[PDB]
């Protein structure tokens, strides 16, 4: 059971975009990012990627942050809509969740399912490296190669992001 | 007088005292009164699960010396 | 050099903080140049061995590779030792 | 590349990250490394029309690494038998496995 | 003083790094060993299990070379207990 | 499976407070007891109202420069590479654009917050 | 059982008379004694009286000063929303029982008209220490509490 | 045995939490010129248990107008986040050993945030709602400054891992080569943590009680509580950052001393600057780390990124 | 070409410019006190907030 | 392939109907962007990961990165939009019929 | 695709050095000089064949040398030795800088008999 750890999390990442996709309420749409990010993170660290996963988390909780205080300002109405409280809303939430549950059902039935495309439903841990006794992390090396190896990557963020100042003070000065 | 803020803060002193403690000691108790085994990389995990393996009752913190050479 | 020094002590009274942080960004830029201390930080990074030293097949002319670890031939880490 | 002025004024802006048999920091090998490097070696210089079908064994080595899904249906072949066994009390595994 | 103690450290990581080579060589003939026992008993338990099953080869590769390939989890841990695949996938990103 | 346990544990803990707080107490409900609060006089309008955001640009800027840590948060291993000479220069790079990006917005009041 | 319930009585009604919180909540000239009895000459807070403005996390409700027509609805609807149990103090003869204004067509003769009240304490103020001593008496009377002896011979 | 341990870590944390409240009353009122309790058991020892078991058998509210989930759910982030991030502090020996313990701390303190936006929200009233964004900007203040402080101190030990930081001042402080970033980094805890001169989402005198203005009873003690375990562990992360105590592994127990009366004075000071100074505004808030903190943080961070460098100072991975 | 589809569609303006919206922004309004630890326990401010 | 990616695809696929059919809010549909960038990053970060290819480590965060300044972008718009009409509902932005 | 070759469980079998990583790693030192030539050898046909089958008499001889080098330790600094990795054992990162003292006792035992 242990060992579909990280199947259980992508289950639950699933059911957090089933949140956000049906559109509530940005206040309950954010909620449901906030879960993804949190088990997304869960699975890329199940992977090895403890930095990638902790970063993406910690960068969702910011965004959605400035999302709530955007949703208060411009994005609010008098009766905020729950996945209940809408038939559209339900019907989506519900479809998606029902499409969710029905190919976690035959990939354990089975051990493999075909949703478009075949999917091997042994477990995930199959897949994984045997060997490993380096005293370092690879992420790591991979992720600090970004300043010796990526100069050219650094450049085109670096403008990027001095840009996006740049740019959301021109859009916003109407 | 001032002091008599003194009992408060020793309380408060004392409860802060216990989870250092309590782990210090729970730690060496179930690792054969050593520090626990620190696996940051790869390498560690693997050396220690080798010792997990050469201890022959599967516990990492079993160690096996000059003795388990013929 | 009068005019920068009536600028340069006007924003020691305005905006002390600015001043700080500019010259600290300024001391983070070349202080690295003239440092005679900066050409270790590259050698000590290149003495860490993060791989197994794979070994040469000895083909007869290798005069400089050593045989053993403790030959006298190869790098040695002396100038670390005393650094 | 559509201009190719990466080649012409021999800067390399972003060739080093395309491949996983490209020089890695500390020489970190990719799993795949082997099947890349005779992929792309059985198919230099000759072209994709002609390398979509002189290189098939190598690109299909190469995808069986990337993805496993060859292993995998074979993994899943024997575990569905064991299953098929153990469950009809005529094979039993032993104590190791 | 943070210069003097972190040319310290630098030091005492080689001599950390050094004990690590020197026992590599010794650690990699262990697993090579391993590896292959593991493999052998994988072999002759997928003989018995798969007898009866008519268009199977016992011991067949899924690639086209003969080169030597490592395994991934599943075939090297397939035929195991649970706890023991879980120990040899997650134990390390687990532990604390 | 220890930090599985950990935070479930401390989630578990912070669920039964809740529960014995709800189930404990002696309840006596109505309505004027449950009505929002202002101050002793009833509420003025919805309090899902829009409110307006003065700092909306900085908080977009906000958005910008938290993405400025992930990019240096990997400086310390960085600091290992071989290639020194390359590195220092990219990553005081990226913090003088960093740097440029905040002046760009000072000098031109975006940290005014909107009267 | 009745021992029971009569220790467990005692523990309530102890932690509920010594965490007492009253309403941050003035009217008019008693409130400015009942600052002088947050001061450092009688410091409430070393009772374990602590002032919180909240409803909500308020247990006891001092009417401190005059309580005119305009102002009783407010003053009722705060009370409602403090959360059970909940007391409240009647402070000076304004809050008593009009006091001064009495007679006066905007002014409710009393504020137990719209609140129940549990101690009336006189004065016009009364003194910082007379309060105090209203304060002590609410204490005396929660810890004769009966509730669960009440509820066990229900 | 690790299920006693995670007990022997939360319980002494609630029990600390309960007498700091105490400590806080009494240190407030001598510096008033009172004596703060000390009648509820001596020197008003039983004061903390007496407010515990009052707000547990005090009857919660659900407002009319509330979110019911959210309402429930926030409180209950809000502690179990706030235990969650003691789980990787070595004293001296983590709960829970992270490679990244740091930034374990930074992604959880940001998901903290949110026990604050959402019961603030769902409570479905102005002051609460108020008190939330208030919230969202001062998240917005420090939360940028936060990281790269930590990213400054982090380029002298090499590593995210708390245990390191142990490891890096077994000779010093590291307040010594860095008291600026030390400057700095508390102030930014003072309003990580909501509080004084920076406690402006509850904000008593302009917002009532702000983001749990609707809360009674135990939700309301869930918030508290929360609060001043996130007060001693922010100030437990400033002594290991700042303050590194000794570690001996024969005698593990002399740190714990040492590490806690540093945790303790700290925490003391919280208090200290709590009874000194007005409030801030939230708008002078966000300057004061925008306009100052931030311009200063992105310098010392190209010097500190340069220091190990051309003093070839570098510290090890390990 | 006319439809009636696009019987209600009018030319652009001239400049591109569309007139603002009559519509009015509505300011939150909140009862600061009595009750409240600035109003001195009896001052009702009715204030008109933008944010 | 492995079955993570069945519900990390099905997920993106979620997001990008939900991007696909709007409803009012403008806000809403933005959510849904940064929904099919966590799911891209997420899966990159799997084939990244479990391939060993480390030189990539570092592109599933350049990948949030460019996700921050359309996400900022996007907000951006929004505050314009609303500033305008009172609202973010997508239903107002229909004068270029 | 052809049947994999593995080799017979007699081919694989050797006598196994079984100590604990902190006694490998208390004698990893002078390890590393002692049974440098067989270690090398072994170590060069692994990056040269790219396959454990290739190399397998190769790394026999790696543990025939290790037995060899843990069996003179034994006959003539055993005690001194033990204490060492002991000290070693203690630490939870196994640290040389914890241990210099039985580290010294250790070394001229070995430089004196050996
Ligand atoms: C830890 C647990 C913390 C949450 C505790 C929730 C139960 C607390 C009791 C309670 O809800 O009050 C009584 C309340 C009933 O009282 P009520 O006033 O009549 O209810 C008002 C309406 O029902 C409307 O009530 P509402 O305002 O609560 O809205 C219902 C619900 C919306 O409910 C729905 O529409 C469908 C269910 C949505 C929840 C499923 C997860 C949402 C998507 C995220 C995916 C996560 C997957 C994991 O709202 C939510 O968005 C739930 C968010 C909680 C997410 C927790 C994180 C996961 O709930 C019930 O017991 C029923
Ligand atoms: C940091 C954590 C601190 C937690 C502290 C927790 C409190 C510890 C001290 C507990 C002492 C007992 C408290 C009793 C207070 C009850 C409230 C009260 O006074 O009401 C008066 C009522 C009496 O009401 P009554 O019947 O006389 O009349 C009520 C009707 N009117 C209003 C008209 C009068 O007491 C009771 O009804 C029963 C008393 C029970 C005492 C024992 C507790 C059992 C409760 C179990 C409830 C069932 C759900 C389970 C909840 C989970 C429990 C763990
Ligand atoms: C809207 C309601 C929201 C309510 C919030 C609820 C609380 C949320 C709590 C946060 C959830 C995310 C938790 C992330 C944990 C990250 C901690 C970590 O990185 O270390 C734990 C460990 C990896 O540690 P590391 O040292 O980096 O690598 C191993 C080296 N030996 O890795 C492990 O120990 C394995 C753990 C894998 C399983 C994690 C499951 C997380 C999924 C979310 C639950
Ligand atoms: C001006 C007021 C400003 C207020 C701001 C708040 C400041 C409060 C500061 C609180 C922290 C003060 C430090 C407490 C001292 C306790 C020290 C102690 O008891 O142990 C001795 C210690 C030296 O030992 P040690 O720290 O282990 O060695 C360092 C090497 N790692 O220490 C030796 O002396
Ligand atoms: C607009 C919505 C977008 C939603 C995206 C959803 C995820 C899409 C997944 C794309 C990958 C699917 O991959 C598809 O299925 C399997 C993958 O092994 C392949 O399967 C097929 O092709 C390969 C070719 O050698 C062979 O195994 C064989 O011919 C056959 O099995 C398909 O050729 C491939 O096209
Ligand atoms: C608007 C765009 C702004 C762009 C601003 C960019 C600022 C960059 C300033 C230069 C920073 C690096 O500056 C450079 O650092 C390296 C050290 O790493 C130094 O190099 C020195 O140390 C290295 C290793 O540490 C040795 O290999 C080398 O022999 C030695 O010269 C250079 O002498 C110095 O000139
Ligand atoms: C490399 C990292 C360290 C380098 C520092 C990087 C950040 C630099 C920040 C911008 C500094 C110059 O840009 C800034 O522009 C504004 C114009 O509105 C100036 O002037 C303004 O600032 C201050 C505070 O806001 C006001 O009291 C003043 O009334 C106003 O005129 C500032 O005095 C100047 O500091
Ligand atoms: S009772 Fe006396 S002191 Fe109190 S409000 Fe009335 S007139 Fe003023």
């Amino acid at each position: 059971m242990m060992l579909y750890i990280v199947f259980i999390l992508s289950v639950i990442f699933v059911m957090g975009f089933v949140g956000f996709s049906s559109k509530p309420s940005p206040i309950y749409g954010g909620l449901g990012l906030i879960v993804s990010g949190g088990v997304g993170c869960g699975i890329v660290l199940n992977f090895g990627g403890s930095f990638l996963g902790l970063m993406v988390f910690l960068i969702y909780l910011g965004g959605m942050m400035v999302v709530f205080g955007y949703t208060t300002a411009m994005a609010t109405e008098q009766y905020p809509e729950i996945w209940l409280s809408n038939k559209a809303v339900l019907g989506a939430f519900v479809t998606g969740l029902l499409m969710e549950f029905f190919m976690v059902y035959y990939v354990l039935k089975d051990k493999e399912v075909e949703v478009v495309f075949e999917f091997n439903g042994l477990g995930d841990w199959v897949i994984y490296d045997t060997g490993d006794s380096g005293f370092f992390s690879e992420e790591a090396m991979g992720i600090a190669a970004l300043y010796s190896y990526g100069t050219w990557l650094v450049i085109v963020t670096g403008w990027s992001l001095l840009i996006g100042v740049v740019v959301i003070m021109e859009i916003t000065r109407g | 007088m001032w002091f008599e803020v003194l009992p408060g803060i020793a309380v408060m002193g004392v409860c802060l005292f216990i989870p250092g403690m309590a782990t210090a000691r729970i730690h060496r108790f179930s690792n054969g009164g050593k520090e626990k085994r620190v696996a940051h990389y790869p390498y560690q995990w693997y050396l220690m699960e080798r010792d997990r393996r050469v201890s022959g009752v599967n516990r990492s913190y079993v160690s096996k010396g000059l003795e388990n050479i013929d | 050099a009068e005019r920068v020094a009536a600028f340069l002590k006007n924003v020691w009274a305005k905006e002390p903080v600015l001043v700080a942080s500019f010259a600290i960004a300024g001391l983070a830029v070349i202080l690295p140049t003239l440092s005679p201390y900066t050409k270790y930080s590259l050698m000590i990074n290149r003495a860490t061995p993060y791989n197994y030293p794979v070994p040469l097949r000895d083909d007869g002319n290798m005069p400089d590779v050593p045989s053993h670890p403790q030959d006298p031939q190869g790098p040695s880490l002396e100038w670390l030792k005393r650094l | 590349p559509f201009f190719d002025v990466q080649k012409r004024l021999g800067v390399d802006l972003d060739r080093w990250m395309t491949i996983q048999s490209a020089e890695q920091p500390h020489k970190i090998p990719s799993r795949c490394h082997a099947f890349e490097k005779e992929w792309i070696e059985c198919a230099h210089g000759i072209g994709s029309i002609r390398a979509e079908k002189e290189c098939k064994i190598e690109f299909e080595d190469f995808r069986e690494c990337l993805l496993r899904q060859k292993t995998m249906k074979r993994l899943h072949a024997i575990r569905r038998q064991r299953e098929k066994l153990i469950k009809e009390g005529k094979y039993t595994p032993p104590p190791h496995h | 003083s943070m210069m003097k103690w972190n040319r310290e450290r630098r030091r005492l990581q080689i001599e950390d790094f050094e004990a690590r080579i020197a026992l590599m060589p010794l650690l990699q003939a262990e697993k090579d060993r391993r590896v292959l026992q593991m493999l052998r008993e994988n072999l002759e338990e997928e003989a018995t299990v798969m007898k009866d099953v008519p268009g199977w080869k016992v011991g067949e590769s899924v690639f086209h070379t003969t080169r030597w390939v490592t395994p991934m989890m599943g075939e090297l841990y397939g035929l195991r207990a649970s706890e023991e695949v879980l120990s040899a996938t997650y134990g390390f990103i687990w532990y604390t | 499976m220890n930090l599985m346990l950990a935070l479930l544990t401390n989630f578990t803990l912070a669920t039964l407070l809740v529960i014995i707080a709800f189930w404990l107490p002696q309840l006596n409900v109505y309505s004027e007891k449950t009505s929002p609060y202002e101050c002793g006089f009833d509420p003025m309008g919805s309090a899902r109202l829009p409110f307006s955001m003065k700092f909306f640009l900085v908080a977009i800027t906000f958005l910008l420069f938290d993405l400025e840590i992930a990019l240096l948060l990997p400086l310390p291993w960085a600091s290992q590479t071989a290639n020194l000479n390359t590195m220092l220069t990219m990553a005081l790079f990226l913090i003088i654009l960093l740097a440029v990006s905040l002046a760009y917005e000072w000098t031109q009041k975006g940290l005014e917050w909107t009267e | 059982g009745e021992y029971v319930v009569a220790k467990l009585d005692d523990l309530i009604n102890w932690a509920r008379r010594s965490s007492l919180w009253p309403m941050t909540f003035g009217l008019a000239c008693c409130a400015v004694e009942m600052m002088h009895m947050a001061a450092p000459r009688y410091d409430m807070d070393r009772f374990g009286v602590v002032f919180r403005a909240s409803p909500r996390q308020s247990d006891v409700m001092i009417v401190a000063g005059t309580l005119t027509n305009k102002m009783a609805p407010a003053l009722r609807k705060v009370y409602d929303q403090m959360p059970e149990p909940r007391y409240v103090v009647s402070m000076g003869s304004c809050a008593n029982g009009g006091g001064y204004y009495h007679y006066s067509y905007s002014v409710v003769r009393g504020c137990d008209r719209i609140v129940p009240v549990d101690i009336y304490v006189p004065g016009c103020p009364p003194t910082a220490e007379a309060l105090l001593y209203g304060i002590l008496q609410l204490q005396k009377k929660i810890k004769r509490e009966k509730r669960l002896r009440i509820w066990y011979r229900r | 045995m690790f299920m006693i341990n995670i007990l022997m870590l939360i319980i002494p944390i609630l029990l600390a939490v309960a007498f700091l409240t105490l400590v806080e009353r009494k240190v407030l009122g001598y510096m008033q010129l009172r004596k703060g309790p000390n009648v509820v058991g001596p020197y008003g020892l039983l004061q903390p248990i007496a407010d515990a078991i009052k707000l547990f058998i005090k009857e919660p509210l659900r407002p009319a107008t509330s979110s019911a989930s959210m309402f429930i759910l926030a409180p209950i982030m809000a502690l179990g986040l706030a235990l969650t991030m003691w789980i990787p502090l070595p004293m001296p020996y983590p709960l829970i050993n992270m490679n990244l313990g740091v930034l374990f701390m930074l992604a959880m303190s940001s998901l903290a945030v949110y026990s604050i936006l959402w019961s603030g929200w769902a409570s479905n009233s102005k002051y609460a709602l108020i008190g939330a964004l208030r919230a969202v900007a001062q998240t917005i203040s420090y939360e940028v400054t936060l990281a790269i402080i930590l990213l400054s101190v982090l380029l002298m030990s090499g590593s995210f891992t708390l245990s390191t930081l142990i490891t890096t001042q077994e000779q010093m402080w590291l307040i010594l080569p860095a008291w600026p970033l030390a400057m700095m980094w508390f102030i930014s805890t003072l309003a990580e943590t909501n509080r004084a001169p920076f406690d402006l989402t509850e904000g008593e005198s302009e917002l009532v009680s702000g983001f749990n203005v609707e809360y009674a009873a135990g939700p309301f003690a869930l918030f508290f509580m929360a609060e001043y375990a996130n007060i001693i562990m922010m100030n437990i992360f400033t002594a290991i950052l700042f303050l590194g105590t000794s570690h001996n592994p024969h005698m593990p127990e002399l740190y714990t001393i040492n590490f806690t009366i540093k945790s303790l004075l700290l925490t003391m000071s919280f208090l200290w600057i709590r009874a000194s100074y007005p409030r801030f505004r939230y708008d002078q808030l966000m300057h004061l780390l925008w306009k100052n903190f931030l311009p200063l943080t992105l310098a010392l961070c190209m010097w500190h990124v340069s220091l190990p460098i051309l003093t070839s100072g570098i510290p090890p991975q390990t | 070409y006319p439809t009636k589809e696009t019987a209600h569609w009018k030319p652009p303006p001239w400049n591109d410019v569309d007139p603002p919206k009559d519509t009015l922004v509505s300011n939150l309004t909140l009862n600061f006190g009595p009750q409240h630890p600035a109003a001195h326990g009896v001052l009702r401010l009715v204030m008109e907030l933008s944010g | 392939m492995s079955m993570v990616y069945m519900n990390i695809m099905m997920a993106f696929t979620v997001s990008l109907v939900g991007l696909l059919m709007y409803r009012s809010h403008l806000m809403s549909s933005l959510l849904c962007l940064e929904g099919m960038m966590l799911s891209l990053f997420v899966m990159a970060a799997l084939t990244i990961l479990n391939s060993h290819f480390t030189l990539a480590s570092m592109m599933p965060i350049i990948l949030l990165v460019f996700a921050a300044c359309e996400a900022a972008l996007g907000l951006s718009l929004l505050v314009m939009v609303s500033n305008t009409y009172g609202t973010d509902y997508v239903q107002n932005l229909n004068l270029l019929q | 695709p052809g049947i994999v070759e593995l080799p017979s469980l007699e081919d694989l079998k050797v006598q196994e050095v079984k100590v604990s990583s902190s006694v490998l790693k208390a004698a990893a030192h002078h390890y590393g000089a002692q049974c440098d030539k067989p270690n090398k050898e072994f170590m060069l046909c692994r990056w040269e064949e790219k396959d454990p089958r290739r190399c397998l008499e190769e790394g026999k001889l790696v543990n025939q040398c290790a037995l060899e080098f843990f069996r003179q330790i034994k006959r003539h600094c055993a005690e001194p030795f033990t204490e060492y990795w002991t000290c070693i054992d203690y630490s939870g990162l196994q640290l040389f800088r914890r241990c210099r003292k039985q580290q010294a006792q250790f070394d001229e035992c070995v430089l004196d008999k050996l």
